[PDB]
């Protein structure tokens, strides 16, 4: 080896110590793809031209979010993009019943919202994934129930107009159309206007889902 | 009415079938009964490069056979020196989510793109010594799936919504926009001769394209599914594409039809990409299973498999003079083979 | 928006309706010419001996 | 693309020196430095190669444990320094920065230098000391080794500087056949193995001076001792 | 009848019964025939079917090796204890097996101890960077750890002859003499102190994990059970010799060295007790190739 051969591997060799170095500090960073029926609850949960990024942070850890609902494309064409994020988080609004026909074909908005969140928890990719659900309209509901009972869909009965009952069989239809009721698990939280604890519900999730993957990988689980 | 309109483009279509009908005599794997196979052709990895710490997305070889361009999935943008294996380049990318690369024939620019949905013109060579960001082009609604270098002022984009692009680097402005696809556009490929060229969408046709008038000249169909890799032949009279029906099918521009279909029974997934060796006798497919296969061009029976990854091929490239062949996976290395 | 489209597609069948055609045995014919008249510029075909070989 | 000394003047033997070197315009961090050092009527001569983030540090012969020299990446400055100064070192030095990759063209840039006055290897041979010419004319130059400088990678390592009336030098032809930035056309190099020629065709003014040939194969780095031209 | 061999200013009782050869042999042969086969199929699982090697699996690597090592050194024992003490195979053989005794025994107590404290750091630590180091540091812990145990078992590497009493020959380090030395704390601190760390690793990821609400989960019980079960096998294990050599320390200090016929009825269950230790070996894996 000559002079300028030997310069030549000494700028590898930095370049790579620069290169580990950057992945050993990106590998210590969680990822939640967030997705949504469009404008139904991700502006309130981000508020506390391709896709858009966000990077809060809490408790001594780094948070990275990803929201593409502005993409308008084929999704089974990029979703493979996304196999290694920690969590997904899905934003569905509990007003979204009566309200119908909101997309140009005569349908409601919540079987529009049932027909995404079975393509997303049952995908082929995200087979040990999990999903932190939220319910964004909980105030509207009550109003909603209130004027009008459940009739434009549900054809089973919701028992009574009262919230509890209402929210309790919602929360049960989405939480039981997954079918690999072992490797993933759904997480169920609501929310409302004012609450201001949702950031603590997904740091719970995270952990729990970065203690199952750690007792998974010592062969243990 | 728009139902006459209907019926006279039924017509028309029923028009090009029997043409192309007519136009037909025999078949090319039946005239390539005389000559000699090529038997069994066997590479090996002579190196292996491992500086990459995520999945491998693309790669362009050089117009010198020497230098290798590489996009990963983060700020990570690699240039190789494929004989003495030293990395020549990092270049740290905005958007960690690419899809594509291309190097320019001047080696003084290089192209990148993806779901971030504008397309990064950055200069090799500049005086202060670091790499900088030339050009920002921007106007597409969807994702980039391919770019490719005419000149050195001259770049062509296909996005994910059914248009293509003309560029202009010293202003960004469309030169000119291509709009003739139903289908998200995945592969873009060009002509020897940098005068037309075929792009090939999800909605299983390839459309070939004239660079300066700005209109279509001839559609092939055909493909069961979307298709994902198109190359041309050195010659420029031909050109075979890939798709997920686990098929490839080489296809003539001067008769306007289907030559030759590569497939096999064994294997059913999928072929991220395509590329040919030098004076057009083999045809090179990574497929879906870990592997990467080698076809003979005149025949369709299989020659060597070059098995030596863990995950999905994503990429692969032959040089321009036809020495080695460098493969990427989804596993963080890419192998040469000679 | 619904003339227009209508129209499009049916200038450019008219328009890719009158391409001239070739027969294929003359096509075929010519590949294989480029293939038997490029064979010994071919490193990957057949194997090169190590002595010019860059990758060693 | 702008470099700047300081330092020198005048000084008595047995002293200590500190010479500064300051850099804007460019990346420090990725370029290597060398120390050059030209006497007040004779040629050019190496003293010091600093590599990037200080790994390898290259002394030539004669300077060896007085010289020190190193650079501070965050201020961008490059110190060397000076002990034990004794009479033969009053000359004029010149700080270079340099990059290596494929494709490089090390030696690039030369600031001004700075003077300073007090109170085997591979040898190269000029033919020539003195060529009197006239615009419009084609000029060879010869520079001779004593062993071939073609390395076993088919590499040649020969770098062509010229040195114009009062000003800093700079690249004419690197690696005996590629022509460097910012040059026009008409410069060209060729040759063999101990054989090397410069070849300038249609002369115009604001070509005076002199003409240095220097070998990059091993160091210390070894210049010639001058080819002069003359109107 | 004297049963006085008496060496080294010790005065120590060695005695030659025949319950000893009549149980022992057997045992042993089918310690040997089961550990050999499952030791080995893991290394072997280990070296040729592991894509990655990340570092838990290194950390068993190590113990698989130390119970490798195990099983290829006893059949020199078994073939002493045939013979109702009688060495034939000569001072370097003597040497050399009580050497890979105690080095076996050390390194697999200390390497169950490193995957303990690695499943604490794992369940109760989520986030700490302990659980993400790279198989260097691996490699650089395991090669301490073996520096250690080398380093404080070489003690016995300068061993004297067998030792001849009449015809008969005896090559052990466990003979109750009067003046305790080295070896005998490396037999109790070496049970005590790794019980502790095991014991609060194991109640801390318990704790951590039923306070957290997770065992609804089928898997997370098994965990559960697999991780009492691991300190469960320790624990009987390697109890019984200790508490029989805590009685030989009882009746050293009481009634003193004067009587060896005292000691018949607990010299020779010691033995039994520690071939207890080696049933450890044949388990190690078994274990931990269950869990999948
Ligand atoms: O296992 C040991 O370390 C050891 N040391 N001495 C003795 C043994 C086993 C029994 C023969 C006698």
């Amino acid at each position: 080896l000559s002079a300028e051969d030997k310069a030549a591997v000494e700028r590898s060799k930095m370049i790579d110590r620069n290169l580990r170095e950057d992945g050993e500090k990106a590998a210590r960073e969680v990822k939640l793809l967030l997705l949504g029926a469009g404008e139904s609850g991700k502006s309130t949960i981000v508020k506390q031209t391709g896709i858009v990024e966000t990077h809060f942070t809490f408790k001594d850890l780094h948070f990275k979010m990803f929201d593409v609902g502005a993409q308008r494309s084929e999704r089974k064409k990029w979703i493979h993009c996304f196999e290694g994020v920690t969590a997904i988080i899905f934003c569905v609004a509990l007003s979204d019943y009566d309200l119908v026909l909101a997309e140009d074909e005569e349908m409601n908005r919540m079987h529009e919202s049932m027909k995404l969140f079975d393509s997303i928890c049952n995908n082929k990719w995200f087979t040990d994934t999990s999903i932190i659900l939220f319910l964004n309209k909980k105030d509207l509901f009550e109003e909603k129930i209130k004027k009008s009972p459940l009739t434009i869909c549900y054809p089973e009965y919701a028992g009574s107009n009262t919230y509890e009952e209402a929210a309790a069989y919602i929360q049960c239809q989405f939480e039981d159309l997954n079918k690999r009721k072992d490797t993933k698990e759904i997480y169920t939280h609501f929310t409302c206007s004012t609450d201001t604890k949702n950031v603590q519900f997904v740091f719970d999730a995270v952990t729990d889902v970065i203690i199952k993957n750690n007792l998974k990988d010592c062969g243990l689980f | 009415e728009l139902d006459q309109l209907r019926q006279e483009a039924e017509q028309l279509k029923n028009q090009i079938r029997d043409a192309r009908k007519a136009c037909a005599d025999a078949t090319l794997s039946q005239i390539t009964n005389n000559i000699d196979p090529v038997g069994r052709i066997q590479m090996r990895t002579r190196r292996t490069l491992r500086g990459h710490l995520a999945k491998i997305y693309a790669m362009h070889w050089g117009t010198d056979s020497r230098l290798l361009v590489s996009a990963s999935q983060d700020g990570k943008l690699i240039i190789w020196d494929s004989y003495t294996t030293n990395k020549v380049h990092a270049i740290p990318l905005r958007s960690s989510w690419v899809m594509t690369c291309a190097y320019a024939p001047s080696g003084n620019y290089v192209a990148c793109g993806g779901l971030d949905n504008i397309c990064s013109i950055y200069n090799l060579k500049t005086r202060e010594g670091n790499v900088r960001v030339s050009r920002e082009l921007a106007g597409h609604t969807g994702y980039l799936s391919c770019c490719r270098f005419l000149d050195d002022n001259q770049i062509v984009t296909s996005s994910g919504d059914t248009t293509c692009a003309l560029w202009d680097i010293e202003t960004g402005q469309q030169t000119t926009t291509f709009t003739g696809h139903t289908g998200d556009v995945m592969s873009l490929s060009l002509a020897p001769d940098t005068r037309l060229f075929v792009s090939g969408a999800c909605d299983a046709s390839a459309k070939l394209w004239d660079v300066r008038e700005g209109m279509c000249r001839q559609t092939f169909t055909g493909h069961e599914s979307d298709i994902n890799a198109i190359c041309f032949f050195p010659n420029g009279n031909a050109f075979a594409t890939g798709s997920d029906d686990a098929t490839c099918r080489l296809f003539d521009l001067r008769a306007d039809q289907e030559l030759m279909t590569y497939s096999h029974d064994n294997i059913i997934c999928g072929i991220t990409s395509v590329s040919f060796s030098k004076s057009g006798r083999l045809l090179l497919a990574g497929y879906d299973d870990f592997n990467c296969n080698v076809w003979d061009a005149l025949k369709a029976d299989r020659a060597g498999v070059l098995a030596g990854h863990d995950n999905r091929v994503s990429c692969l490239g032959v040089t321009d003079d036809g020495m080695a062949v460098a493969t990427g996976s989804w596993d963080s290395f890419l192998k040469i083979w000679n | 928006a619904s003339i227009a489209q209508a129209r499009k597609l049916v200038e450019q069948l008219k328009m890719e309706a009158n391409i001239d055609r070739i027969k294929v045995s003359k096509a075929a014919a010519d590949l294989m010419a480029y293939c038997e008249a490029h064979a010994k510029e071919d490193p990957l075909l057949t194997p090169v001996p190590a002595s010019e070989n860059p990758f060693r | 693309v702008q470099l700047v000394e300081s330092g020198g003047g005048l000084v008595q033997p047995g002293g200590s020196r500190k010479l500064s070197c300051s850099a804007s315009g460019f990346a420090f961090s990725s370029f290597g430095m060398h120390w050059v050092r030209q006497a007040p009527e004779k040629g050019l001569e190496w003293v010091a190669y600093i590599s990037s983030g200080s790994g390898t540090i290259y002394y030539a012969d004669t300077v060896k444990g007085r010289f020190t020299i190193s650079r501070d990446d965050p201020k961008n400055t490059l110190f060397l320094q000076m002990t034990s100064l004794r009479s033969e070192d009053t000359a004029m030095y010149y700080c270079v920065r340099s990059i290596y990759y494929y494709g490089s063209s090390p030696f690039d840039f030369w600031g001004q230098g700075t003077t300073l006055t007090v109170s085997s290897d591979i040898v190269m041979t000029q033919a020539t000391s003195s060529v009197p010419v006239t615009p419009g004319e084609s000029v060879s130059i010869s520079c001779r080794s004593s062993k071939s400088l073609l390395h076993s990678n088919g590499n040649t390592y020969l770098y062509w500087f010229l040195q114009r009336p009062g000003q800093s030098p700079q690249l004419l032809i690197y690696r005996m056949s590629n022509l460097a930035s910012g040059v026009p056309d008409r410069f060209s190099g060729s040759g063999s193995g101990t054989a090397f020629t410069l070849t300038i065709s249609r002369l115009e003014a604001e070509d005076v001076g002199v003409y240095y040939c220097m070998q990059h194969l091993e160091y210390p780095l070894t210049f010639g001792a001058g080819t002069k031209l003359e109107l | 009848q004297d049963h006085f061999l008496e060496i080294d200013k010790k005065n120590c009782c060695v005695f030659r019964d025949d319950f000893i050869v009549k149980v022992l042999p057997p045992v042993l042969g089918l310690e040997f025939i089961f550990g050999l086969l499952g030791n080995g199929l893991a290394l072997w699982i280990f070296c040729f079917h592991l894509k990655s090697w990340k570092s838990s699996r290194i950390f068993l690597f190590n113990l698989a090796v130390a119970d490798f090592l195990l099983i290829i050194c006893l059949p020199f024992l078994m073939d002493n204890y045939v013979r109702r003490w009688d060495w034939k195979f000569g001072d370097i053989p003597c040497r050399l097996m009580l050497f890979m005794l105690a080095m076996n025994r050390q390194g697999s107590i200390i390497f169950l101890t490193v995957v303990a404290v690695a499943r604490y750091f794992r369940v109760v630590h989520p986030h700490h960077a302990l659980n993400k180091i790279s198989n260097r540091t691996a490699a650089i812990i395991s090669c301490l750890l073996w520096g250690i145990t080398i380093g404080l078992t070489v003690h016995l590497l300068k061993k004297k002859m067998p030792i001849q009493n009449g015809g008969a020959n005896l090559c052990s380090s466990f003979s109750i003499c009067h003046t305790f030395q080295w070896h005998e704390a490396m037999f109790l601190l070496e049970f005590f102190l790794p019980l502790g760390i095991i014991l609060f690793c194991s109640a801390r990821i318990i704790w951590s994990l039923r306070q957290r609400q997770m065992d609804r989960h089928a898997k997370i019980k098994r965990a559960i059970t697999f991780i009492m079960v691991v300190a469960i096998v320790f624990v009987i294990c390697f109890l019984p010799s200790v508490v029989v050599r805590i009685r030989i320390f009882w009746l050293l200090h009481t009634s003193g060295t004067q009587n060896c016929e005292v000691y018949r009825s607990v010299d020779l269950a010691f033995f039994i007790t520690l071939s207890f230790t080696y049933m450890n070996s044949m388990l190690d894996p078994v274990v931990y190739y269950f869990s999948s």
